[PDB]
């Protein structure tokens, strides 16, 4: 899997090769490769590691489980519209906004964008 | 087409001409199947001695294993106790597979629960799953004890069961006096028999470790019996009937015979019988503890010797004549009760049965496989009958067990061509029976395909399968059989001799070709 | 029973649960209203399972290896991980096939890496390569390898995609890594999704640039029929007596060549929507192939589905469909005449995985049997949208039912017959209530088509009217 | 070079393998792969094929020449701020907005986004 980290803080987007399905959840990848996503909790109930993930392959998007913890955190932050929640619940497709501490890397090309700010704003 | 008076199921409906034509068209047009000559060449190549040499050089590939994972045995051991709910801390597919396996083997309901751990539990641990599962399980099914095992997810994650349960009791999810024994049962270490040992050791720890100060060895004048991973209700019943006839006071720890066999009388009983918690608390007060299957109860032996201070006698599994005699003599020595006449007569009847059927069993070559204790007991009994166990296999075996089995074989002329294998699967056994053909096979239901492989080569190369072991799926109610003691020896002898006679009858039924040997009296 | 009695029963059952579990389980139970089209107003689905409540769901590994990838016969399916997952799922599913097992077919064989403790600590990416080499050495006639991941694989961080790519480049063999860890999904449905994604990304597109296949305007493919007890076969003949040429079956009695030839057809007939809609939509989007859902349970549904499929084609196909219906009419009429009087008015409760709780309703209706309750294990809201138009008014609906909930519902309603899996068979057989395995057809079948309807009726009659259900009560009690 | 075409019109982003430096100027690639960027001229003076190009590699951005025709068209459309014009003129670095009929593909990973609308709006 190829992950392209982009952010206003980063001078350039960073291309990273990652192993799919590891217990490290794309935070581990960011911390290994020096990408600084704000992670400020250890349970998963804050929104700091909020990122926007774009599937660059389009025809290679994998099915995933949107856990109730991540769904509730995204709804508390306000980055989970009703349509995307319904799509995740019914068709098992990931939403556009994810939490970088709970997102398991899949075997595809992804563009991860963050603002260096907590999830809420 | 179907006829309203002669309805045909999948066999032999698909043998009709229209179905044959449809399948032939499918295969010719779209399957891109290899030519039948290539298939026949490859199949004959697999039966050669050259293929066996490549097969036995396998180091990373396992084909048709002959073992399961630890939590299966852990679940069985948990079911062994009274009002005990097996609770597997991990993903929920494991519990479904365990229940399906045990339902297909015993054809009786099996009750187990899970924490239904998921991707959030893989990242942040499964402590909340543990708390909620314990609370829900105690509230809904109302058990008197919850016995916690682990899958391979919880072990790889590194979930601390003791911490999770202690934090669950102090938080108020379950009362502090509610017994929740736990055990770590990694599925990548050992097999299903090891999980039974770990679960029993954990339960014994939970019930006896903190109260050994006021325990005196011999207070209740009883003997503890630890059966192990046993999948024959007849073994549980015979191991209690023999002691009851003997007059010995006994306490069967982990007895699942009652829950795994309940009457069909209009009501469903989730719990039945089982060892009570009082028996587990009083276990250290017993005269001595006997492990029926000592080759997978090693950790339990360590705990019993170190903590309970009981000097566990070194006995073999009560399979056969000599080992049953040794077991009875050791029990008589421990309890002081003389062996009654009702067991000497049974031994004499078994010897009479052996003498009557020795002319058909002598010189027969058998290939066997299964659990270490069961396999070694079966090998000893076969040696007592004059048979030749040419191929001996035990996937979940160690080198000390192999050395013991070799020592047993060397102490008998018939154990001359025998070869013991450990770490080998059923594909190795298929290769072995094709090149060194035995006369029969003794194993679980997974050995039927091997027989089908031997028939394809030819009727003269077919190796019939005798179903003794676990699991048995293609036969009904064989789990009620017995393999321990004299009664089990009688049943095994009957099965072996009747399988031999049935095969002989099948080979000599062709009229005017081989039916001259179709003797009425055989 | 009316809507008032059923809701009282639902509340009484839920009274024993803890408050959080009670609130969660109240959403998954409902009383059917056929006028409701949006099931989300009534029933929630595809949610996690409440811990410790003894659910009946499975794992993503069961959904992928057990259900989708397993029936493929010409491939070899490695179960990467410990022994248990592969051992328990071996030959437990009656997906029939034709081949020489161990030579060119490998459905009922268990290939596993058999992880030890040294592989959990030091990884298993070299063991996988050595295993692939040994598989190529010992089974030369295999047409592909699929590595199904078990639970430890994802947790220990093993890169199997890289191994698959390297060994496929080396051996020129199709190696498909499936990340079907058991913890990845709440049930088998995510296993279906993962398996369909693997098929799409590693197998389906091999022959995109190949045009040597001779296509016809009558080419179709059977999707989501796994040939339980021969079911797919009983369907395939019914689709070839109408002149259509079934190019591929997914996946019962299927081969890796039919999967690759599937994009060369003119219509996809999807039997199991739940497990194969993911690949049906992908094929419609990419290759433009339309797809439609058909039901071959019972005579009525079979006739309706055949008429629809014929309507998808020209007039000759419709004439052949009418000929087939006329030919098979007396056969199922005789079966109905013989068995309906015996099975008239009986009440049934069903609980199956994701498709059959609504598909087999038509078969029970044709025998005069009323389904007084149905439910799924891992169905989504779509499935309940389709279900609400099938069930009668005031009939009970449940989702991911527990042992306690199902037992209490059965005790109050007292159905004449129950259809569910092996894990509930003996529970209700000790209660004196006839039970039919609706997963494996109770080792009988097939049940699809007109040939399977006779078997269906015979089995239902032999189980409901068996003389063994009158003897449970001892005469001296 | 790997080019990921993204647009609201497209149901999914499309991944395309392309040969760098061909006379076809990323329109040819789009027309070969079926991507529908609005091209409505043959000289290069309209803004229709306006796209937004993001260099996903960041550390692999290649130097390029911003021709006065493309620069004037971008300034007429209004997608060439003074800072980016100065950067292109001095440091030879490409701007964020490009014209898909005058953009020569380079050996890197690019994300091309269009709105299915002319350049001006
Ligand atoms: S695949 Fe699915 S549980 Fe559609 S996982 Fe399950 S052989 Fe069931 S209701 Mo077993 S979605 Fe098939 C099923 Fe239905 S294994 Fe079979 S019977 S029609
Ligand atoms: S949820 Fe599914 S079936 Fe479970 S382990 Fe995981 S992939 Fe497999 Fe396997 S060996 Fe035994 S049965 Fe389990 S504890 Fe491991
Ligand atoms: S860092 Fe708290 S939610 Fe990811
Ligand atoms: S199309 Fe006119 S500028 Fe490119
Ligand atoms: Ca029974």
């Amino acid at each position: 899997a190829t992950i392209y980290f982009s952010s206003p803080l980063m001078p350039h987007n960073k291309k990273v090769q990652a192993v799919a399905g590891k217990r490290s959840t794309l935070l581990g990848v960011a911390q290994e490769n020096g990408v600084k996503i704000p992670f400020e909790c250890q349970d998963g109930n804050c929104g700091s590691c909020l990122v926007k993930i774009t599937h660059l392959d389009g025809e290679r998007i994998k099915g995933m489980l949107l856990t109730d913890k991540e769904r509730n955190v995204l709804k508390s932050v306000g980055k989970l519209p009703k349509s995307e929640e319904e799509r995740a619940a019914v068709r098992d497709l990931p939403p556009t906004y994810r939490l970088a501490c709970q997102t398991i890397v899949t075997d595809e090309d992804l563009l991860v964008e963050f603002t260096g700010e907590p999830g809420g704003a | 087409s179907q006829q309203v008076d002669k309805i045909k199921a999948s066999y032999p409906l698909f043998l009709d001409q229209d179905y044959k034509d449809m399948l032939a068209k499918k295969r010719d047009g779209f399957e891109e199947k290899y030519p039948q000559d290539k298939i026949d060449e490859v199949f004959q190549w697999t039966t050669t001695k050259e293929y066996q040499e490549l097969n036995f050089q396998r180091e990373a590939l396992t084909v048709n294993p002959a073992k399961a994972c630890q939590p299966l045995g852990a679940v069985l051991c948990a079911l062994g106790f009274e009002k005990t709910m097996p609770y597997v801390h991990g993903s929920q597919g494991c519990v479904a597979y365990f229940r399906s396996y045990f339902n297909r083997h015993f054809r009786e309901p099996v009750s187990c629960v899970s924490d239904s751990m998921t991707e959030d539990a893989a990242v942040f641990g499964g402590q909340q799953n543990m708390k909620d599962g314990l609370q829900n399980c105690k509230a809904t099914y109302k058990p008197d004890m919850i016995a916690v095992s682990t899958t391979c997810m919880a072990e790889v994650i590194g979930d601390d069961l003791n911490a999770f349960i202690n934090n669950s009791k102090k938080e108020g999810f379950i009362p502090d006096e509610f017994p929740v024994p736990f055990a770590h049962t990694p599925s990548f270490v050992g097999s299903h028999v090891t999980g039974w040992d770990n679960m029993f050791e954990g339960i014994a720890r939970y019930f006896t470790l903190k109260s050994m100060d006021d325990k005196v060895v011999g207070s209740n004048k009883k003997i503890n019996i630890v059966p192990g991973f046993e999948t024959y209700l007849g073994n549980f019943r015979v191991i209690k009937r023999m002691l009851s006839e003997m007059g010995v006071g006994y306490s069967l720890l982990s007895d699942p015979e009652e829950v795994l066999d309940t009457p069909a009388d209009g009501q469903f009983r989730m719990y039945a019988g089982g060892t009570t918690q009082e028996e587990m608390k009083d276990a250290p007060n017993a005269l001595n503890t006997v492990l029926l299957q000592p080759w997978h109860l090693e950790k339990t032996k360590k705990f019993v010797e170190g903590t309970w201070k009981h000097e566990v006698p070194k006995l073999n599994i009560p399979m056969g004549l000599d080992w049953t005699d040794e077991f009875l003599m050791k029990v008589s020595e421990i309890s002081g009760q003389p062996i009654p006449a009702s067991l000497t007569k049974e031994r004499g009847r078994l010897v009479d049965m052996m003498t009557d059927s020795h002319t058909w069993l002598h010189g027969k070559r058998f290939a066997l496989w299964g659990d270490p204790d069961f396999v070694m007991g079966l090998v000893k009994f076969l040696l007592e009958l004059g048979c030749e166990p040419v191929h001996i296999l035990c996937h979940n075996g160690n080198k000390r067990w192999k050395k013991a089995v070799d020592a047993i074989l060397a102490a008998s002329p018939y154990g001359k061509n025998a070869t013991v294998y450990i770490g080998k699967d059923l594909w190795h056994l298929r290769s072995l029976v094709f090149t060194d053909k035995p006369d029969f096979m003794i194993g679980n239901s997974y050995g039927k395909f091997i027989q089908r492989d031997t028939l394809h080569k030819g009727k003269e190369f077919e190796v019939p399968l005798i179903r003794i072991g676990f699991p048995i799926f293609d036969r009904h109610h064989l789990h009620r059989s017995t393999t321990l003691g004299y009664e089990g020896a009688m049943q095994i002898l009957t099965t072996l001799v009747n399988s031999i006679l049935e095969r002989l009858d099948e080979e000599t039924r062709g009229m005017q070709a081989t039916d001259y040997n179709h003797d009425l009296v055989r | 029973m009316s809507r008032e009695e059923v809701e009282s029963l639902i509340q009484e059952v839920l009274e024993v649960y803890p408050e959080k579990a009670r609130k969660d389980r109240n959403k998954h139970l409902a009383v059917n209203d056929p006028a409701v089209t949006q099931s989300k107003k009534c029933i929630i689905s595809n949610k996690k399972s409440q811990p410790g409540l003894m659910t009946i769901r499975g794992c993503a590994y069961a959904g992928s290896k057990g259900v989708v990838w397993g029936p493929i016969k010409d491939m070899i399916h490695i179960s990467h991980g410990p022994v248990g997952c592969g051992q328990y799922s071996r030959a437990g599913r009656r997906n029939y096939y034709i081949g020489t097992t161990g030579v060119n077919a490998f459905v009922t064989m268990n290939f596993t890496s058999d992880f030890q403790e040294k592989d959990i600590v030091f990884g298993g990416d070299k063991k996988l390569a050595k295993l692939i080499d040994e598989v190529e050495t010992l089974f030369p006639l295999n047409k592909g390898i699929s590595v199904q991941s078990e639970c430890p694989i994802g947790l220990i961080g093993d890169d199997i995609e890289s191994v698959s790519k390297v060994k496929g480049a080396e051996l020129s063999k199709t190696i498909v890594p499936v990340r079907c860890e058991g913890f990845r999904g709440v049930s088998q449905s995510l296993g279906h999704h993962i398996a369909n994604d693997a098929v799409r990304d590693w197998v389906l597109g091999k022959r995109d640039e190949d045009t040597t296949f001779a296509s016809t305007p009558y080419d179709v493919a059977i999707i989501g029929d796994y040939n339980i007890g021969g079911d797919a076969w009983s369907s395939r003949i019914l689709l070839e007596e109408m002149g259509l040429r079934c190019v591929a079956q997914w996946s019962g009695d299927g081969s890796i060549s039919e999967i690759e030839l599937t994009p060369k057809v003119k219509l996809n007939l999807v039997h199991c929507y739940r497990s194969m809609n993911y690949i049906s939509r992908h094929m419609e989007e990419k290759y433009g192939i339309p797809w439609m859902e058909y039901n071959f349970f019972g005579p009525t549904k079979t006739i309706e589905s055949l008429r629809a499929i014929a309507a998808k084609f020209d007039e000759s196909i419709q004439k052949k469909c009418e000929e087939v219906i006329a030919k098979y009419k007396p056969e199922w009429e005789a079966v109905v005449a013989k068995y309906r009087p015996r099975l008239e008015g009986k009440r049934v409760m069903l609980y199956i995985g994701g498709l059959r709780p609504r598909h087999v309703i038509g078969a029970y209706e044709d025998l005069g049997m009323e389904v007084v309750g149905t439910g799924y294990e891992f169905a989504h809201n779509d499935d309940y949208d389709r279900t609400m138009k099938e069930m009668g008014d005031s009939t009970l609906l449940y989702d991911d039912v527990t042992g306690y909930e199902f037992e209490e519902f059965v005790k109050r309603i007292k159905p004449d017959l129950i259809g569910s899996g092996i894990k509930e068979k003996f529970i209700f057989q000790k209660m004196g209530i006839p039970f039919r395995e609706m997963h494996s057809w109770d080792y009988s079948g097939p049940y699809h088509g007109f040939d399977g309807f006779a078997i269906f009726a015979r089995d239902m009659d032999m189980t409901l009217n068996n003389p063994c259900w009158k003897k449970l009560q001892a005469p001296w009690e």
